[PDB]
């Protein structure tokens, strides 16, 4: 090359897109409870896993924004303030659990009028680095035979999450609608692995059907030209 | 009281925006860097790396699975025609989509670079022959005769030497040329003999490739 | 008038951001510095302090109270089993709930470091024998025989000796070894001799001891 | 908790406030400015342009199209008048609305530079003859007779030298003077000569002009 | 457009806050000050005063 000052790595990998989507019905089925939690699951979706999935060992820490909104774009003055949990201490079940009063989880509260909350959160897994693949069984645990009471339901992989209260004696009456954009801060790889071609058929598995599959037949015959 | 002016466009989203915050907990220290005698910094890796590229995209059958990633050739066609490149273009359809660098164009729009070609002989030890493998150059329309063919720049294959034959297109952008492959001279073998040999193909490129713009578009699904 | 971008996230509350004000009064002086001649700065100074285990946890009555800090034991048992200490988990319940570190991890996920066991012998002054404390390495299982016990790290116990003897494990995290204690030999005495004796145990940390991640996990209640 | 003041006018929008943001991807390289040997830095180039002015705006035929660029002269008429030129004002209508520079003032309010004018003969080459073309400088009303054309600056115009001849205008501004053209001598032929000619004129401006103050008008439509 | 952070308290009005605020006439000049001999800077004068203590407050 001649000039790489155009071909500067910076445009490689910054892209925001939207990821996720919370609603807060005011009545329902599903969540009849007025409160839902929402851990942050990379492999939830298959679209944004299929940029991921080229990278194998990577830390980082995260920065998130919230807006809340109308589906006309009118705007409204309701003010929220957010509370982590530690991914250690366990989520809570019931509207009884002792994870509201918890007064040693560190807490900021910002405004909407104010320019738009940049917030960051350090890496605190106990691990050295994520792990998306691993060739063997996931319990560290001194039993190999057994398996855990807690089967299927392990919180010790994944980061924590998030409550959301309302601030009134009342409950809120308004339901709101809420994006979220995702980004790397920092971009380190070491293994690279290919990428998936084929499509999803479990969320958590990479397992496949019988009815397979071909990248293109736009060649009516290869004899021909 | 300090005078400020309020610059427009304060509420606005931006998506290309990056930004730092502090951190909440200021006492943690994060895990050292682990420390490896083999490092790697940039994306360049690979760019040198080997795909395999096919033709015989006509089958779909379960039962024939395996033969897809060769193409076969047989004695009993004379002076025919192998195979026929489509038009060399990542972002198309064709072989480029199972590549690497194609995948890589899919949020992209300009690109140019060269191209590499090399080909290793797998045929009988008693067998004699010549092959010849050339790359018509642009504004040649595709070989009617031999004789168009020769113009273009080409390389002599013989059999004694393997795979050091290398084939350089100098640039390729994007309106170009096209590349023909026909049978040189028919395979004969005599008595005692297989009747159907294989040829396998490789396909590179140098360190000439570039990007210019970035593009919003996503080819899946 | 003085252009300015706002950024996003104003109205967002921070509950690990570190701030500071200016003082409303800035004339009042605080009180000054207290001299001492012996200073202390970091909280090193807890991880040298011996904390008592205890395995007896079965009675409950009132007034058994005070015999709870010790375990019997007695001629009577022959080659039996003396204690079975669960495994070396501060985070998991048993033995180590009392301990302080425990108690500092239930805010904490990842924890390694050294272990370290002493003991001392209080038997009578003309009584002859050996005992033996050994640590089972990681790997292997419970110990079935005491030819298992042996070809993990053991140390003599003489009874000359009394507390000199300090046995080190070199890395405990979280899957890992397994610590028993047998009867290595009955302590048996004449006439005119008591029939039952205690034994007093010990256990402490190396300074290799380190944290990584917080957790918002609280114990109480 | 930093002081800050509001300074008044926060929510205005400005029209000549010039801004900068930041690029949302940093990465992509804008493609390499291209080296030309010829550099072209200023807008001064359009000064030195030649434009042809005309005076006959009567006919609106499409057949005589052609003709609208020249003026006919012709010896039938005797010692008349040939051109009256209106006041010299890009601004105004006139012949100047065609020129580059009116377009550029119609943005503008006060202008001052220097004029020029070139003439060259295309007559016979045999005649003889006399030519004879004055400024009438500021003050000086219009032309009655030629005594009065004849005080201010005057230039003699020989038919041996072509288009060497330079007349300057030290100074316009927005009042001024007036330019009149009469039949210096009435251009006379033999026999077997043609009756009709044609005359060409030029007209430029020196460097020294300039521009003070812009305006918010717009001529289209 | 500069990005900027918004610090948490911005209405609440703080009662040991010492602001300064720019002259609206920065032309007028106000009176020089006075030259004297004797200065006297701090409040330590007043620790020095004599003052009478009385017990008979019957009547």
């Amino acid at each position: 090359s001649h000039s790489t000052a155009e071909t500067t790595l910076d445009s490689f990998f910054s892209r925001a897109g939207l990821v996720g989507e919370i609603d807060l019905p005011l009545e329902g089925t599903t969540n009849p409870n007025g409160y839902a939690n929402w851990d942050i699951d990379i492999t939830g979706y298959a679209q944004m896993r299929r940029k991921v999935e080229l990278f194998t060992y990577m830390r980082f820490d995260a920065e998130f924004t919230f807006v809340a909104c109308t589906p006309t774009g009118q705007v409204v003055p309701q003010l929220l303030q957010y509370m982590f949990v530690p991914p250690g201490a366990p989520k809570p079940d019931s509207r009884e659990s002792l994870a509201w009063q918890t007064a040693t989880n560190p807490s900021v509260f910002v405004k909407l009028s104010d320019p738009p909350a940049q917030v960051s959160v350090p890496f605190m897994s106990p691990a050295s680095a994520y792990q998306w693949f691993y060739d063997g069984y996931p319990t560290f645990g001194e039993h190999k035979q057994e398996k855990d009471l807690e089967y299927g339901a392990c919180p010790n992989n994944m980061m924590g999450t998030f409550s959301v209260r309302t601030v009134g004696t009342s409950k809120s009456k308004y339901p709101l609608v809420i994006r979220i954009y995702m980004r790397m801060k920092h971009v380190r790889a070491w293994i690279p692995r290919p990428m998936r071609n084929q499509n999803y058929l479990f969320k958590a598995n990479p397992n496949y059907a019988g009815n397979f599959i071909k990248p293109t037949g736009a060649s009516r015959t290869a004899i021909t030209t | 009281g300090f005078p400020t002016e309020l610059k427009p466009g304060t509420n606005q989203f931006l998506t290309t925006d990056d930004g730092v915050s502090a951190p909440i907990l200021p006492n943690f220290h994060p895990t050292p860097c682990i420390h490896i005698p083999g490092e790697v910094r940039n994306l360049l890796e690979l760019c040198q790396v080997e795909t395999i590229l096919e033709v015989n995209n006509v089958p779909t059958n379960a039962t024939s699975l395996m033969e897809r990633l060769r193409f076969p050739v047989s004695a009993q066609a004379g002076k025919g025609e192998l195979c026929a490149v489509f038009r060399a273009d990542p972002g198309r359809s064709g072989p480029w989509q199972s590549t690497l660098l194609g995948q890589l164009c899919g949020y992209y729009t300009q690109w140019s670079g060269s191209l590499e070609v090399t080909f290793m002989f797998t045929g009988s030890f008693m067998a004699t022959g010549k092959m010849l493998i050339a790359y018509t150059p642009p504004g040649g329309p595709l070989p009617k005769d031999r004789a168009t063919a020769m113009l273009g720049t080409h390389v002599i294959w013989d059999f004694g030497l393997q795979s050091s034959v290398t084939l350089v297109i100098p640039w390729i952008s994007n309106t170009t040329g096209l590349v023909s492959i026909w049978y040189q001279t028919n395979y004969v073998v005599p008595i005692g003999a297989p009747n159907t040999a294989y040829i396998i193909a490789l396909a590179a490129a140098q360190k000439n490739f570039t990007m210019q713009l970035c593009k919003d578009a996503s080819d899946i699904l």
